[PDB]
C-alpha cells in the first residue's frame, strides 16, 4: 500500500524483493486482512467506517 | 491516501459516484412544514410528488 | 487461618505424594492436617517429605480444628 | 464445557485458524446475545463446524452467487410438494424462480 | 464447487442452530458474516488440533476420579504419562 | 477384512520395528493353534488384530511361573461358577472348598 | 497391574475362541504360550500405529480413483499431501 513510502508496489514489484510467489503473497495479504478483521483490534477501526 | 484505501480493502465498502448535497434544517430551528412547492423545467419528466 | 480453606494444590508436593493422597481423596489442607501421622503411613509409598514442606508453611499434622469443614 | 471460563485464554493458546474462527464465535456469540441465549454456547457450534465441516478446504465467492443462493434457499425451505403457488405468493417471485429452486434441490446428491 | 459447498454449510449450520435451540433461519447472515471477513479465496480448515486435544484431555480427567489410570489407558489409548500431564494441567487451574 | 495383499504387506511387516516383529511369531502361534483345533490358520491374523485393538493402550507385565499357574487354576475354577455350585466345583476340579472360596474372592475382587 | 490385565486378556481370548468355535479353556494354553514368548521387560501394549497408517493409506488409495480425492478429504478429514505420498507409495510397490 506504500504507506510511509513515496510509492506503492504491485504483486510483481514485491515479488522480486522477497519471493516471486503469486498466490502465496495474495493469501498473505488476505490472512493479514482477516486478522485485522478480528473484533479484538478492529473495535476502534469500525468507528472509521462512517467516513 | 494509503490509510483510507487500506480500510476500504479491510471492510470492502465502496462509496459510489454519489455525493451528499441534501438540504438540512438550519441549526436551532424546530417547526412544522406548511407547504412544499416544486417547479420543474419543461422537457424533463416530473416526479410523482409533482 | 487462610490456609485451611485452600485446597491441597498449594503444596507443590512430589508426584508420588501428589498421587498417594488422591487415593483417600483429600481436597483441603485442613482435611490432611486433621489426619495424624499414625494412620497416613498405611498407604503404599512420603514419610520423609511432608514434615519439611508443612513446617516451611507453618503447619503441622495432628492439630485439632473444630467446625471443620465450615463450607 | 463449563471450564470454558478458565479455557477463555487457553482456547487460543498455541492456536491457529481456530483463533480466526474464534473471531467467528465472537460474532456468533454476539448474535447469540442478539438471539437471547447465553453467548458461551457459541464454542459448541464452532467445534461442530470443526467435526462435520472441517477436514477439507472451501472456496468462498463474493457477489451475487450467494444472493441467488439465499433467495433460492428461503424459497425451497417451505416447499412441501404441493405449495408452489404458496411459495410464489409468499416470496413475490414467479413460478420460474421457485421451479428453479426445486430443480436445485433435485439435482444435488 | 462453491454453490453446493455453501448450501451444505448453510443447512448444517441451521440444523445445528435447531439442535442448540436457536432458530435455523438465522444461519444465513452467519455465512454472510463468514463472507464479510473471509471472502476472497480458498483456505484450509482441516482440524484445529488444539481445541480437540484440549476437550479430549478434559474428558479424560473428568473420567478420572482417583484410580482409573488403567481404564483411561484402555479407553482413550494414551499412556499414564499423558494422564499425569493432564492431572498437573488441571491442578494448574484453580 | 480388507487385508487382501497382506502377504505383500508382510515385507513392510518385515520392514517394521519397535513393538511389532514379535507379533509375527504370535500370528504364527495362533495359526498353529487354529490348525490343531481344526480352524483355518489364515483366520489367526484376524484374531491377533482383535487382540491388538481391544487390549492396546495400557502398560502390561507378565509373570512366568507359579503366579501364572495359580491364576490358571483360579480362572478355570471360577469360569464354571454359577453362584450356588461350590460343591460342584470342588468335586469337578478335585480341590477343597477353601480353594473355590478363594477363587470366588479373586473373581469378585477384580474390577 | 499384571493380575487384572492378565485376567481380562484371558477372558477376551476365551470369548474369541468360543466365537470362533474353539474351546474357551484352550485360551489358557494360548496365554501361557504368550507368557513364555512375550516376556523380557516392561513395555506398554498399543496397536500397530505404523500398520494403522499403512492400512489407512491402503483404504485411501483403494477408494481413490480420481477426483474422489476430495471425497477422501471428506471421508474422515485428512491432507492432500499424505494422500499424494500414499499414491506415490502405491506406485512404488508392485
Amino acid at each position: 500500500f506504500g504507506i510511509d513510502m513515496n510509492t506503492d508496489y504491485t504483486l510483481e514489484e514485491v515479488g522480486k524483493q522477497f519471493d516471486v510467489t503469486r498466490e502465496r503473497i495474495r493469501q498473505i495479504e488476505a490472512k493479514a486482512l482477516r486478522k485485522l478483521r478480528h473484533p479484538s483490534r478492529s473495535e476502534v477501526l469500525r468507528s472509521f467506517l462512517d467516513d | 491516501t494509503p490509510e483510507e484505501k487500506l480500510l476500504r480493502a479491510i471492510f470492502g465498502e465502496k462509496a459510489s459516484d454519489v455525493k451528499d448535497s441534501s438540504l438540512r434544517v438550519p441549526n436551532g430551528v424546530s417547526g412544522t412544514v406548511i407547504d412544499v412547492q416544486v417547479f420543474t423545467r419543461d422537457g424533463v419528466e416530473k416526479d410523482k410528488r409533482a | 487461618d487462610p490456609i485451611l480453606l485452600r485446597p491441597v494444590d498449594d503444596l507443590e508436593l512430589t508426584v508420588r505424594s501428589a498421587n498417594c493422597l488422591k487415593a483417600e481423596a483429600i481436597h483441603y489442607i485442613g482435611d490432611l492436617v486433621q489426619r495424624t501421622e499414625v494412620e497416613l503411613l498405611k498407604t503404599p509409598n512420603s514419610l520423609t517429605e511432608i514434615k519439611d514442606v508443612l513446617a516451611s508453611r507453618g503447619l503441622s499434622l495432628g492439630m485439632r480444628l473444630e467446625n471443620w469443614p465450615p463450607a | 464445557d463449563t471450564i470454558l471460563a478458565h479455557l477463555d485464554n487457553p482456547a487460543e493458546d498455541t492456536s491457529r485458524f481456530p483463533a480466526l474462527l474464534a473471531e467467528l464465535n465472537d460474532l456468533l456469540r454476539g448474535e447469540l446475545s442478539r438471539l437471547g441465549v447465553d453467548p458461551a454456547h457459541s464454542l459448541e457450534i464452532v467445534v461442530a463446524i470443526c467435526k462435520h465441516l472441517g477436514g477439507g478446504q472451501v472456496y468462498i465467492p463474493r457477489g451475487q452467487a450467494l444472493d441467488s443462493l439465499i433467495r433460492d434457499l428461503r424459497i425451497w425451505n417451505d416447499f412441501n410438494g404441493r405449495n408452489v403457488s404458496e411459495l410464489t405468493t409468499r416470496y413475490g417471485v414467479t413460478f420460474n424462480t421457485v421451479y428453479k429452486a426445486i430443480r436445485r434441490m433435485r439435482r444435488l446428491k
